């Protein structure tokens, strides 16, 4: 029951487990079991699902007995279980899909308040820890907001998001 | 594959059919047995096909003949047969069931009924 | 073979630069393929790389010693079709490997007026600031 | 048809047909078009002109021998699911381009057909044209064999014809959990030990022993 | 000539998919297109 | 990193002609 | 046939019942090797054949009623089945081979009788 997570734009590689070493029949599909990828001999096929143009895999390692998935411009609709379906195996991965910004862009100014946005996915209650360069270890929840926004913390804050004992980081724009 | 690689499946006919009937038949089967590239390097292929068919039927042949049965296709040796191999009537296999599903019942056990039979003919020839 | 000609001077690597595949460019670099392969009609592997929109066999290309202002028989620049079919990328591709902008072919026409003729402004605007900085 | 598995969308469906469909395609021996162009960007346009036409085909299927050969597969399709479901089929969904087209070779040089022209169709239960299929001939060949990519030589500047059957057809069913309705059939394929099963599909290789054991009332010496 | 001996009464399994046959068929027509075809480059992906 | 380097092989590549032609596979002895 | 002669003569007794389970160089070649299998074949059945006389046709150990001088095997022959092996015995009664062939012919010939 592994679960990986997102950034809201990079890429996440999800593997399965092979020991025959041939390049057998492999394919992925989600909960509602539509195909995503698949290899037919030597070749890609691409499943028809709403994951079509940017889903991708590595070729090279598809005789090792390594089948991985690439997924580029990753967004927040697509965190849904993958199944693996190498030789009879049913191996279930998850994937956590969330995104983490501010309201306030540019225009800020000395001693002013800050909040923060998180779309959690449905389904997941993550927990926001953040972490300042002054020492602002903020402790929370979902949503966090800052009642002191001055010159001194300036720089881009590290709020991580942990959940199931798995935890990314991420960058706040501050322009003072 | 000419020749004796033909009658490999010469007795294959019938397979389905009664037991009893099979063995009657074995006889009759067997009474029934009867330009630069094509003849130096296509018939020597064909050549090692007929020599494999040969080496295969001698091979049999002298298994065979290990309990001393050399020459004959039906022989009856004095071998006891013991009830827990088959616990069936005699009537009912050469009546009802075929040559298929006999050998699916004794798989298990023949391997030891062909050590059985060469250990036979051995106390065999010590007297 | 590596440098194969055709009775139309289209070598392998016209090919593999017009269908956009890094690694037989690649490879057929490594093995020693003409870099500046000349055929009837003026075309070099480049301006097939620059007219596709395909970046990273440009840059193999021009990393290899590519002519930046090779010329054809209609005296088009490299430059000039990859402004032509709304290129930008390219077009700071071979501005930052030195391609010049007052380059003529045999109509009178320039990458600006390329540019301002289709109605792309963007890549007009980035080229006078290269123009600019001349 | 035969499968592994009814409903289980994985597995390639393979179709046996009881007529055959002809298919016939030829490369034309010269240029025909000879565009003129007079605007700018005029030598590539000519390159890329010579450059498209050395390479280009067409493949002519009959339209209503095809139509009434998947009016009988439809039919047969129609009795392992629900006779009421709609079925219909659709163009391939993605991936490289020997999945994606048709690939097939004629004299050494290999033919990607675009097949999204021919399996176009929709079906509701109980309710001489000559259809022409552009095919490229690409240079650059994903193996079947093996992975990796392959360039091989410049086409033949001849005419190159092929006449030909269709006997068989692969399918990947669209598994799919949107209300049971509208099953949706796409093309696939590209594993050739599905293509070798489909010609040796009532085979068996099977070794003779011909030695048996029985027990009888003989008596012996 | 062929012989073709035809059974009278006989029920055998036939399961195809499983069929060993075809993992020969395969590795000939691979030996086949690789003694036939030589293509100009041939670029193949090798792992450590 | 994964060291998974393409090996590229450059051949001499003849025309030949392709014609599929009809194959059986016969079975050996005892079979 | 020749392999494992490694073994002992009672060791060998054993595991004989074990026992009882470029294109013109390639055709010259090949048909050596058909030589080879062809003529092994033809000493088999000449072997049988001859074997058939002495009524031990198709039996690889067989027993006769055939006298033995003591004299040809001049040794106690106790110790000859468990540390002596084949080679050597066949040497010790090389000279004596012929005549016992002969001696089995014609003791068959009054079994038939
Ligand atoms: C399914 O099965 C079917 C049938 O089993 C397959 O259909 C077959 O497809 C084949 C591929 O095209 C095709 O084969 C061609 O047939 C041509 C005609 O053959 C007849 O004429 C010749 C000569 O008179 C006779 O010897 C022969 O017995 C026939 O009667 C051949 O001419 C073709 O050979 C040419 O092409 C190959 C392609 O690689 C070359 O290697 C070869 O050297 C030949 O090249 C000549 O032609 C080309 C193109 O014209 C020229 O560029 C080249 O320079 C040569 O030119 C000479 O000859 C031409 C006249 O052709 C002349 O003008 C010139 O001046 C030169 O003298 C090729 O062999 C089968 O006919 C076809 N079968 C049927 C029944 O239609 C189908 O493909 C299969 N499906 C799949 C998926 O594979
Ligand atoms: C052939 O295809 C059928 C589909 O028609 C396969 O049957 C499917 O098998 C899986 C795993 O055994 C089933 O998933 C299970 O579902 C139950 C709820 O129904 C759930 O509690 C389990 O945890 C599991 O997820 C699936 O339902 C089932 N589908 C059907 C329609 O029966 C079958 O495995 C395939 N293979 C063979 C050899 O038959
Ligand atoms: C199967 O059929 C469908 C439709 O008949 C094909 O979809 C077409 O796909 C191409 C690209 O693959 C689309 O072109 C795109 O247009 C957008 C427009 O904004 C552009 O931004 C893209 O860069 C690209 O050029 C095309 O629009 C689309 N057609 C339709 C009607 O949506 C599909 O390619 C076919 N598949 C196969 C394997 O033939
Ligand atoms: C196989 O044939 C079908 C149609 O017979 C092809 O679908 C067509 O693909 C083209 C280009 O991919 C589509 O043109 C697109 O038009 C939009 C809007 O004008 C434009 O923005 C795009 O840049 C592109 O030019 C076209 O709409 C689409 N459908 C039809 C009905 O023509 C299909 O692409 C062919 N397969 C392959 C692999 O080429
Ligand atoms: C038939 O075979 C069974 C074994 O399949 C024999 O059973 C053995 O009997 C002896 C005593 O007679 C026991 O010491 C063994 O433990 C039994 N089992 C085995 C596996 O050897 C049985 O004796 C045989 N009957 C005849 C008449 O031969
Ligand atoms: C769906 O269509 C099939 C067509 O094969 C119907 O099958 C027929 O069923 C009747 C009644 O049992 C038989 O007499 C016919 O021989 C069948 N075949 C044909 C070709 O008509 C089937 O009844 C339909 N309905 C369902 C619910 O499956
Ligand atoms: C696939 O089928 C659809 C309809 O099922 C086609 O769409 C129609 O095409 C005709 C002719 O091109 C147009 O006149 C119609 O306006 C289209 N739309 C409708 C709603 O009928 C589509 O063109 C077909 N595609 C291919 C490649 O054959
Ligand atoms: C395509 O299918 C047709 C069947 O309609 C094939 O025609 C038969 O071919 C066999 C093979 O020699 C002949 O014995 C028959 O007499 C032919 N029948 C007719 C009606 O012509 C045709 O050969 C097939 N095409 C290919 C290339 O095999
Ligand atoms: C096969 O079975 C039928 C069942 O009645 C029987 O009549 C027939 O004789 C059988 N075939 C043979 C060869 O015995
Ligand atoms: C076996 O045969 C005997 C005598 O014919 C009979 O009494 C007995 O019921 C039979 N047993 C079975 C299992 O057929
Ligand atoms: C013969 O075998 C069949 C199947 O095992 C059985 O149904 C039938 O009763 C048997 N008949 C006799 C007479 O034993
Ligand atoms: C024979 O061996 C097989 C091996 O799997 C076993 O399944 C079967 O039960 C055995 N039968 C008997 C009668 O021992
Ligand atoms: C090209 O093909 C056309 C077909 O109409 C023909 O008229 C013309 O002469 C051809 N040109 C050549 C072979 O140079
Ligand atoms: C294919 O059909 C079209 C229909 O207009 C026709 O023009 C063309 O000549 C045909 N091609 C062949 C090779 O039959
Ligand atoms: C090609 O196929 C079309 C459509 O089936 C047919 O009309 C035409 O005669 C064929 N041409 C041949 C067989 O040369
Ligand atoms: C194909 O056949 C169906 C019914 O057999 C018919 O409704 C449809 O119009 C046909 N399509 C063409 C293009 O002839
Ligand atoms: C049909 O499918 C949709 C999408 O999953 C679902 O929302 C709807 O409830 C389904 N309707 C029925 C009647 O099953
Ligand atoms: C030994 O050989 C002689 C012949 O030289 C023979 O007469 C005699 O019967 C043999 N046996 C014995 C025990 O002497
Ligand atoms: C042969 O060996 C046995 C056993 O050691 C011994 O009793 C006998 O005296 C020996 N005979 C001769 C002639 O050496
Ligand atoms: C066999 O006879 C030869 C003839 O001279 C003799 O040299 C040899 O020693 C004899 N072998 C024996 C007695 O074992």
């Amino acid at each position: 029951k592994k679960v990986v997570l997102g950034k809201k734009g990079d890429t996440v590689e999800l593997t399965c487990t092979a020991s025959q070493k041939k390049s057998i029949q492999f394919h992925w599909k989600n909960s509602n079991q539509i195909k995503i990828l698949g290899n037919q001999g030597s070749f890609l096929t691409k499943g028809p699902s709403k994951l079509n143009d940017r889903a991708d895999s590595r070729r090279s390692l598809w005789d090792q007995g390594n089948f991985p998935l690439i997924i580029k411009n990753l967004k927040i609709e697509d965190s849904d279980t993958y199944i693996c379906e190498v030789e009879d195996q049913k191996e279930e991965v998850q994937l956590l899909v969330f995104g983490l910004t501010a309201n306030s862009d540019t225009h800020l100014l000395q001693g002013q308040s800050l909040t923060l946005t998180l779309e959690s996915p449905p389904g997941s209650s993550p927990s926001v820890q953040c972490r300042s360069p002054r020492g602002k270890n903020i402790q929370g929840g979902k949503t966090l907001s800052v009642s002191q926004l001055e010159l001194q913390d300036s720089g881009t804050w590290t709020c991580t998001v942990l959940q199931n004992q798995k935890k990314v980081e991420f960058k706040i724009d501050i322009v003072v | 594959a000419v020749g004796i690689g033909a009658v490999f499946l010469g007795f294959l006919g019938a397979a389905g059919s009664t037991m009893g009937a099979a063995s009657m038949t074995l006889t009759v089967q067997a009474r029934n047995l009867l330009h630069l590239l094509k003849l130096t390097v296509w018939g020597i292929k064909q050549l090692q096909a007929r020599v494999l068919a040969v080496e295969r039927y001698l091979r049999d042949q002298q298994l065979l003949g290990i309990w001393g049965c050399s020459g004959k296709l039906i022989c009856c040796t004095n071998v006891p047969w013991n009830s827990s191999w088959s616990n069936r009537n005699l009537s009912e296999i050469w009546d009802n069931m075929t040559w298929l599903q006999w050998d699916k019942e004794i798989s298990n056990y023949t391997q030891i009924i062909y050590g059985l039979l060469e250990e036979s003919q051995n106390q065999q020839e010590k007297n | 073979d590596v440098n194969a000609v055709d009775v139309h001077g289209i070598t392998p690597l016209h090919l593999a630069a017009y269908f956009g595949h890094l690694e037989i460019v690649e490879v057929l670099l490594k093995t020693g393929a003409d870099v500046n392969a000349r055929d009837n009609r003026g075309i070099t592997p480049l301006h097939l790389a620059a007219a596709m929109g395909h970046l990273e066999i440009v840059e193999v290309l021009l990393k290899a010693g590519a002519d930046v202002n090779a010329f054809d028989e209609a005296g088009d620049t490299p430059l000039h079709l990859a402004a032509l079919k709304g290129h930008l990328e390219i077009v700071e591709v071979l501005l930052k490997h030195g391609a010049d902008v007052n380059a003529q072919d045999k109509f009178g026409k320039t990458a600006f007026d390329i540019s301002i003729d289709n109605g792309n402004e963007d890549i007009a605007e980035v080229l006078q600031k290269a123009a600019k900085l001349n | 048809i035969r499968s592994e598995n009814i409903t289980n969308n994985a597995k390639n469906i393979l179709v046996q047909f009881n007529t055959p469909v002809q298919i016939n395609c030829t490369r034309p021996n010269n240029n025909t078009r000879k565009s003129i162009r007079i605007g700018p960007g005029q030598a590539f346009y000519a390159t890329g002109d010579i450059i498209g036409d050395i390479r280009q085909a067409h493949c002519n299927v009959s339209k209503a021998t095809w139509n009434e050969t998947l009016g009988k597969v439809v039919k047969q399709l129609r009795k392992h699911f629900g006779n009421n479901t709609i079925i219909r089929f659709a163009n391939s969904s993605g991936g490289d381009l020997e999945v994606t087209t048709h690939s097939f070779n004629c004299g050494g040089e290999f033919f990607y057909c675009n097949t999204s022209g021919l399996f176009n169709s929709t079906w509701i239960s109980n309710t001489n044209d000559s259809i022409t299929l552009p095919c490229r001939i690409k240079q650059i060949i994903n193996m079947w064999q093996r992975i990796g990519q392959a360039m091989y030589a410049p086409p033949i500047q001849g005419v190159i014809r092929c006449v030909s059957n269709i006997t068989g057809l692969i399918l990947t069913r669209d598994g799919g959990s949107t209300n049971s309705t509208t099953e949706t059939f796409r093309p696939g394929g590209g594993d050739m030990r599905d293509n070798w099963r489909s010609e040796l599909y009532k085979y068996k290789v099977v070794k003779i022993e011909p030695l048996g054991v029985a027990p009888t009332r003989c008596k012996r010496r | 000539n062929p012989q073709e001996i035809h059974l009278e009464n006989v029920t055998e399994e036939f399961n195809m998919w499983k069929n060993n046959m075809v993992e020969q068929m395969h590795t000939d027509i691979i030996s086949l297109w690789d003694q036939s075809l030589k293509p100009c480059v041939k670029l193949t992906p090798l792992c450590v | 990193l994964i060291n998974c380097n393409t090996s590229a092989i450059t051949q001499a590549c003849p025309k030949v002609s392709f014609e599929p032609i009809p194959i059986h596979y016969c079975a050996p002895a005892g079979f």
